[PDB]
């Protein structure tokens, strides 16, 4: 039985401007076996109605997701995206850096 | 050498009544088939199992009908109530995946429907014999005798000729069908023919016996009866002649 | 088009 | 000029509650069309992308009824796997299964494949001639008798040749304005102070497609592989894609480096450095 | 889903070569198998074919040309034993759903080389002077055909074998309860030839 950590990544869908309308994404990664959970965080509370892919896995047969939601950034939020994984001993928060 | 098993081969049978057709498909096949074959329409299939779970069944008729398999070596095909339009020949076909990548099956000897709206127009066959010509034997030095069963109805019928207790092919043909003595009327009797032509010498001799066999398939004792008339079970009626050199 | 009508078992 | 059309499909016990989790889907290069999911209401093969909508009800009852052919022979493998390896009946495990035909320039065959896997680890899989399977372990040889028994390569190699082309034919024509694209990547860089003395160096490349995209850094006219951070190509969600690459430098050497991305959309092959 | 095929039935000599063939109009279909059925009896599965191509299988050829949505099976040296139902059946790759045609009738006549056509009046083996007529020894060329008195009964032709002896040869059998109904005017619905009517 072997398992592999997922690789997360917090990131928007097109370049960040505030007041303009986008798709917040957190892309996990790499992982084995697929169970996971993923949430997405908005100063801290969880986003309710977050869309996720279906399902997929790349060549080394790792799994990978993605989940996102429409939101329009301000100068005045931020965000970040909370995963775990039974690789994970705790919960990893990832806070939505817009410069990267 | 033991293939698909179809239960019962003949059922005769009145409407509004549960008709079982029962099916054991071939030991270590994991796909059963249900077709039916009406005569006016072709082989249809009914339905398919793959490891017991109905994965087809765009052919079952929407409602009155019923398949299942509820064990690897048992299928069963229940009809409720019968309907004379449902009448025909059902069969059952097991196979497994390597097999039907070549469109492999192997087909059941099938379960031949009969429904009637009454039976009071069950009849059995009046069977005779008739002995040759002397005018063929002199003229071709060969024996042709007929067998006759006639109306009999439904068409549930397998003649056989035997010769001196034994049964015989070479030397016979039976009419594909059994005919319609009144094609015009839905209920039309049958009759059915079969010819056997022995040699002139062999004709000719006080000891060969000559017998004409018609199976017939009828009633059971689960179904009445309120006439005066004998109960047209299924049986067996024959004729026989005695050869003569004469 | 997906392979059919099914796979083969293991 | 190169094309492709598979299909991933995964299956994964639960144990503690009624049927096991099937997800299948389906991709023309790195573009969605299909899928299915066993805990859906729907319970059908669903369209993912505008041009597959166009298709009829009989390709829809084919497909449907295809996957879930699909859903009960993975059903049946977790219990037969679960036998070879001689597990207990409590835990979980995950069986994946992917196949599918790339096409060349001229769209003829290239190549097929069809690979198997337990518990994220090869299984069996079909080897290049499609004739022959190769056996990861002992369990699968199990397997590898079996199916040649069946003849199994001769229906896949007859599928993969022959079928999943076709209908890679006919995909690629129904929706040319999105299948035979190429976008060229918005690349950017930037620049991040760090302790006063060093600095890193961010390479960007956005809304791009295909996936398929390289990065590179060089220092001084060589290629500098440690010390630079690189993370897998990422989605955009809106059928481009994403990716990055940083380097850490010590301060005052900015000009030694320069980034380098190759891209079938880019005519020329870029080069970046940091200028303002 | 529809498959088109003629019934027939349709005769040739023994010995010659007949082609069946059906047709389809549904471009999913890409297995393509020809089934052989005995009267009152089931199904046997002769040839089977993958996409377009021609197949050989000793006697029988299996063809099938996608682009014209049209199948044939070819019988070489046909026998009087190939006469029966011919059933097409064909499917995509999304079931094993077979879909089948009405089916063609063949009926391959058998070689009379001593044709010598007569009609006997055979006697009742026990009931008194009851009787039946047989038109008999005929080649395969002539066709027996129904009476026009609805009360007159008459058979088809049926090839008689007696291997033991190398002889076959084609009879019919008429009848009926009216008293009308002689051997001479059997069979006048019929075009029999220039044969043997013995009185007694």
């Amino acid at each position: 039985m072997i398992q592999r950590t997922p690789k997360i990544q917090v990131y928007s869908r097109h370049p960040a401007e505030n007041g303009k309308s986008n798709f917040l994404n957190c892309y996990v990664s790499g992982f084995h076996p697929s169970d996971i959970e993923v949430d997405l965080l908005k100063n801290g509370e969880r986003i309710e109605k977050v869309e996720h892919s279906d399902l997929s896995f790349s060549k080394d047969w790792s799994f990978y997701l993605l989940y996102y939601t429409e939101f329009t950034p301000t100068e005045k939020d931020e965000y970040a995206c909370r995963v775990n994984h039974v690789t994970l001993s705790q919960p990893k928060i990832v806070k939505w850096d817009r410069d990267m | 050498d033991a293939g698909v098993i179809q239960s019962p081969r003949h059922e005769v049978t009145e409407m509004g009544q549960q008709v079982t057709l029962r099916c054991k498909p071939i030991s270590g096949h994991d796909y059963l088939f249900w077709y039916r074959q009406t005569m006016m329409r072709g082989l249809e299939l009914l339905i398919y199992f793959n490891n017991n779970v109905p994965i087809d069944d765009s052919g079952m008729p929407e409602d009155r009908f019923s398949a299942k398999m509820p064990n690897a070596s048992f299928s069963t095909l229940k009809i409720q109530p019968s309907e004379p339009r449902d009448s025909a020949v059902y069969f059952c076909a097991s196979s497994l995946w390597e097999k039907l990548a070549k469109n492999i099956q192997y087909f059941g000897a099938g379960t031949r429907l009969s429904v009637l709206e009454d039976l009071k127009n069950v009849f059995p066959p009046e069977v005779a014999v008739f002995e040759p010509s002397e005018a063929e034997i002199s003229h071709t030095q060969k024996a042709t005798l007929v067998c006759l069963a006639t109306g009999f109805y439904p068409d549930h019928v397998e003649l056989s000729w035997w010769v001196n207790g034994k049964e015989v092919h070479s030397g016979v043909c039976t009419d594909p069908q059994p005919l319609k003595e009144q094609p015009a009327l839905n209920d039309s009797r049958y009759a059915l023919s079969s010819r056997l032509r022995v040699s002139a010498t062999f004709w000719q001799d006080p000891r060969n016996h000559f017998r004409c066999q018609v199976q017939f398939y009828g009633l059971s004792e689960n179904d009445e009866w309120t006439q005066d008339r004998a109960k047209p079970v299924t049986q067996i009626v024959s004729a026989e002649a005695w050869g003569r050199a004469d | 088009a997906l392979w059919g009508p099914d796979p083969a078992a293991a | 000029g190169s094309h492709s059309m598979r299909y991933f499909f995964t299956s994964v016990s639960r144990p503690g509650r009624g049927e096991p989790r099937f997800i299948a889907v389906g991709y023309v290069d790195d573009t969605q069309f299909v899928r299915f999911d066993s805990d859906a209401a729907s319970q059908r093969m669903e369209p993912r992308a505008p041009w597959i909508e166009q298709e009829g009800p009989e390709y829809w009852d084919g497909e449907t009824r295809k996957v879930k052919a699909h859903s009960q022979t993975h059903r049946v493998d977790l219990g037969t796997l679960r036998g070879y390896y001689n597990q207990s009946e409590a835990g979980s495990h995950t069986v994946q299964r992917m196949y599918g035909c790339d096409v060349g320039s001229d769209w003829r065959f290239l190549r097929g494949y069809h690979q198997y896997a337990y518990d994220g680890k090869d299984y069996i899989a079909l080897k290049e001639d499609l004739r022959s399977w190769t056996a990861a372990d002992m369990a699968a040889q199990t397997t590898k008798h079996k199916w040649e028994a069946a003849h199994v390569a001769e229906q896949l190699r007859a599928y993969l040749e022959g079928t999943c082309v076709e209908w890679l034919r006919r995909y690629l024509e129904n929706g040319k304005e999105t299948l035979q694209r190429t976008d060229a990547p918005k690349t950017h860089m930037t620049h991040h102070a760090v302790s006063d003395h060093e600095a890193t160096l961010r390479c960007w490349a956005l809304s791009f497609y295909p996936a398929e995209i390289t990065l590179t850094w060089q220092r001084d006219g060589e290629d500098q592989t440690q010390d630079t951070e690189l993370v897998e190509t990422r989605p955009a969600g809106d059928g481009t894609f994403q990716k990055w690459a940083a380097v850490v430098v010590p301060s005052g050497q900015e000009q030694r480096y320069t980034c380098h991305v190759q891209h079938e959309g880019l005519p020329k092959p870029l080069t970046l450095r940091w200028e303002p | 889903k529809e498959v088109e095929q003629d019934p027939g039935p349709l005769s040739v000599p023994e010995g010659a070569i007949v082609s069946l063939n059906c047709t389809y109009s549904n471009s999913a279909f890409q297995y393509f198998m020809w089934y052989r059925q005995y009267s009152r009896k089931g199904p046997e599965l002769l040839m089977y074919t993958y996409s377009s191509g021609n197949k050989e299988d000793g006697r029988f050829t299996a063809q099938v040309d996608k682009s014209s949505k049209y199948i044939s099976l070819f019988i070489r040296d046909s026998q009087p034993s190939d006469s029966a139902t011919y059933l097409c059946a064909m499917r995509g790759d999304s079931s094993y759903k077979l879909i089948f045609g009405s089916g063609t009738r063949l009926l391959v006549r058998p070689d009379i080389q001593n044709p010598d056509p007569a009609v006997y009046q055979l006697r009742d083996s026990k009931s008194s002077d009851k009787s039946v007529c047989l038109f008999t020894d005929f080649d395969s060329q002539t066709n027996v055909s129904q009476s026009k008195d609805s009360d007159v009964y008459i058979t088809d032709k049926c090839v008689l074998d007696m291997r033991s002896m190398d002889f076959k040869s084609n009879s019919a059998v008429a009848w009926s309860n009216k008293s009308d109904f002689a051997c001479a005017n059997a069979f006048n619905n019929s075009i029999i030839p220039e044969d043997t009517f013995f009185p007694s």
